[PDB]
């Protein structure tokens, strides 16, 4: 049973810090790489950030790079995705998946596949708003 | 599942023969139940991975060999195998009937084949191409506005790629390698000879040379593809060497260092390309460790580099512990990974063999030593070529594990195919090798891996003509008894729980 669990959303002003967790169930985190994804209402869902398994090496959406951290709490199998610098921009539901490869919407062949992502949560909204 | 049609053309084993209507095939993975292992059997006398399987026993009490895994014993884990879409191996898998395309495309990179996980696009010409261009081939455009993809890759590379990915069991992942810049950035002014970029790292002609690289992932990424890495040249000795006669870019090791710190990563991480992965070296592994120091020890290179690419070329049976060994050891997290390998001759013997199993020997053999010294991948050359080794426009002829026959719609493939395939099939993305010790002194070359999913996966490679009686004890689940025969290679399949 493979299960994973967002939390920490809710509503922050621009300017803001959010951390989300997601707590990883029925596998060890060596075994799947881990990626953070978002969709913003009106768009489609888009990748902000993954972790590879293999080597822990991260991946960065454009708009994550240098405000956006990855990290995973080995101890506890959990990933979390530490947002700063939050804009309205950012307000969205933001879901954790499993990865069937190493960080594949950014490293493999086809641009942005999401085909790999074989587990997804039910995501956490994030509200940017005065 | 079809198995093989054999076919012998004067060397010591045979070829498989696949056509518009026949390729040999694998019915879809299946994983025995706990207790028993599978097998998997290629030999010089026919045999094509042909599966057995056979139940693990709780005692074992002859002498004779024993093969202990060690799965506490945990060393490096795997990115994954494939092969190269040069311009020559495109047009002769082009050249075949569509059904016959899609068969070969198959044999390589779905569950039906052996599950290719990689494919290396160079960028641009090399010597297996038959015409001579580059993307910015328009002189002095140092912001490249004319820089563009011609046919070659829009028409023949690109939806080849594309026909591989759709076709793929697994997650693909692209590198790309540059064999020479265009002329007008060059000192000789020539695509091939001794030259290297003129000036110095961090002038024009270095900028802009960095800047094709990022025009190129700009280029690739409009028709839907995207990389997991570069490499920082294609065997960057090649152009220090006096009339070299294809293709190249010379780079000394403090070249390469300065190109990197100044040009290379810094351009591709302030581009949207920033994930891309940069692999330095790409050239053969007696570079090694020096050319690893050079660029490593210097910070301002290092923080850009990911990990450090090798070739196998004329020296499949070469040592490998002072080289990729060494080198771990110094840089123990920076990946090695093997780009190229490909089977040359000496001037005055053959370049192609039609079913020769000391060619599949040498790949097998490469395959394992590499993986016994970190290695995280193994990457063949062309994909295919023609039964002369072609075409290629300086007449540079090697072999390939697939042989296309344009005039009798018809492929062919050799024992090199079958003895990558013992590796590229098995070992999925994430397997990580683990120990495995003999218990005495003996001929055979043999890798223990586990998979991602925690089963095991051991291959085993004989190339004497002598059978060898041996058992592989797990501790988990007991032991497995079997006789490694002469001019054979095994992959044996288990789960451990
Ligand atoms: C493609 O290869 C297959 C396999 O060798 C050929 O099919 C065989 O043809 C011979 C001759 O008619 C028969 O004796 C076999 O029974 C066939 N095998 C099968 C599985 O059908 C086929 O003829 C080849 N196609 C072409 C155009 O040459
Ligand atoms: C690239 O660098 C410039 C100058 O440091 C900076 O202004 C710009 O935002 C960077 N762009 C990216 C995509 O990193
Ligand atoms: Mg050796
Ligand atoms: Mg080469």
């Amino acid at each position: 049973q493979v299960q994973l669990v967002e939390s920490g959303g809710g509503l922050v002003q621009p300017g803001g810090s959010l951390r989300l967790s997601c707590a990883a169930s029925g596998f060890t985190l060596d075994y799947y790489a881990i990626g953070w994804f978002r969709q913003a209402p009106g768009k489609e869902r888009e990748g902000v950030s993954c972790i590879s398994s293999s080597d822990g090496s991260t991946y960065y959406a454009d708009s994550a790079k240098g405000r956006f951290t990855i990290s995973r709490d080995n101890a506890k199998n959990t990933v979390y995705l530490q947002m700063n610098s939050l804009k309205p921009e950012d307000t969205a539901v933001y879901y954790c998946a499993t990865d069937r490869g190493q960080c594949t919407y950014y490293s493999s062949g086809y641009y942005r596949d999401l085909r790999w992502y074989d587990y997804w949560g039910q995501g956490t909204q994030v509200t940017v708003s005065s | 599942a079809r198995p093989c049609i054999p076919k012998s053309f004067g060397y010591s084993s045979v070829v498989c023969v696949c056509n518009a209507t026949y390729c040999d095939s694998f019915d879809p993975p299946t994983f025995p139940a706990l207790g028993t292992f599978s097998r998997y059997e290629s030999t010089r006398s026919g045999r094509r991975m042909e599966l057995s399987m056979g139940p693990i026993q709780a005692n074992h009490t002859g002498t004779g060999l024993l093969l202990t895994l060690q799965p506490e014993q945990k060393f490096q884990k795997v990115k994954g195998f494939g092969g190269a879409m040069t311009d020559a191996a495109a047009l002769n898998i082009l050249a075949l009937s569509p059904p016959a395309q899609n068969l070969l495309l198959k044999s390589y990179f779905s569950e039906e084949g052996i599950g290719y996980n990689i494919i290396r696009v160079p960028m641009a010409s090399c010597d297996f191409s038959i015409r001579t261009y580059t993307y910015a081939d328009t002189p002095d455009d140092f912001q490249l506005h004319n820089f563009s993809l011609p046919e070659e890759d829009t028409k023949l590379k690109i939806p080849l790629i594309h026909r591989a990915l759709q076709l793929a069991q697994r997650p693909v992942s692209l590198l790309a390698s540059p064999w020479t810049s265009p002329t007008w950035l060059k000192t000789n002014g020539a695509v091939n000879g001794k030259g290297s970029l003129k000036g110095q790292p961090g002038d024009i002609y270095h900028q802009t040379w960095a800047r094709y690289f990022v025009k190129f992932l700009d280029a690739y990424a409009e028709h839907k593809l995207q990389f997991w890495a570069v490499t920082a040249e294609n065997e960057p000795s090649a152009g220090l060497l006096s009339g070299y006669p294809f293709q190249c870019l010379g780079f000394t090791p403090e070249h390469q260092r300065d190109f990197i710190a100044r040009d290379l990563g810094p351009t591709l991480a302030n581009s949207t390309h920033h994930n891309v992965r940069l692999l330095m070296l790409d050239d053969q592994r007696l570079l090694l460790p020096h050319w690893a120091k050079v660029v490593l020890t210097d910070p301002e290179a290092a923080k850009y580099v990911h990990g450090i690419a090798v070739h196998w070329y004329l020296d499949f049976l070469a040592p490998a512990k002072a080289t990729l060994g060494e080198t771990h050891r110094l840089f123990p997290n920076t990946m090695l990974f093997a780009s190229e390998a490909c089977v040359g001759s000496k001037f005055w013997e053959q370049s192609v063999r039609l079913g020769s199993w000391d060619r599949g020997m040498q790949y097998s053999h490469s395959i394992i030593t590499n993986l016994l010294y970190h290695v995280v991948g193994w990457t063949d050359w062309n994909l295919a070529l023609n039964p002369e080794g072609g075409p290629n426009w300086v007449r540079n002829f090697v072999d390939s594990p697939i042989i296309v026959d344009i005039t009798k719609d018809t492929f062919y493939k050799q024992p090199m195919f079958y003895h990558l395939g013992h590796f590229s099939k098995f070992i999925p993305e994430g397997s990580q090798r683990v120990g495995l010790v003999a218990s005495q002194k003996n001929d055979l070359d043999a890798v223990a891996l586990m998979h991602p999913d925690g089963s095991a996966v051991v291959v085993v490679l004989n190339r004497s003509s002598k059978d060898v009686p041996l058992t592989i004890k797990d501790p988990a689940v007991g032991f497995l008894e079997t006789i490694s025969p002469g001019y054979s290679i095994h992959t044996y399949l288990w789960h451990r729980q």
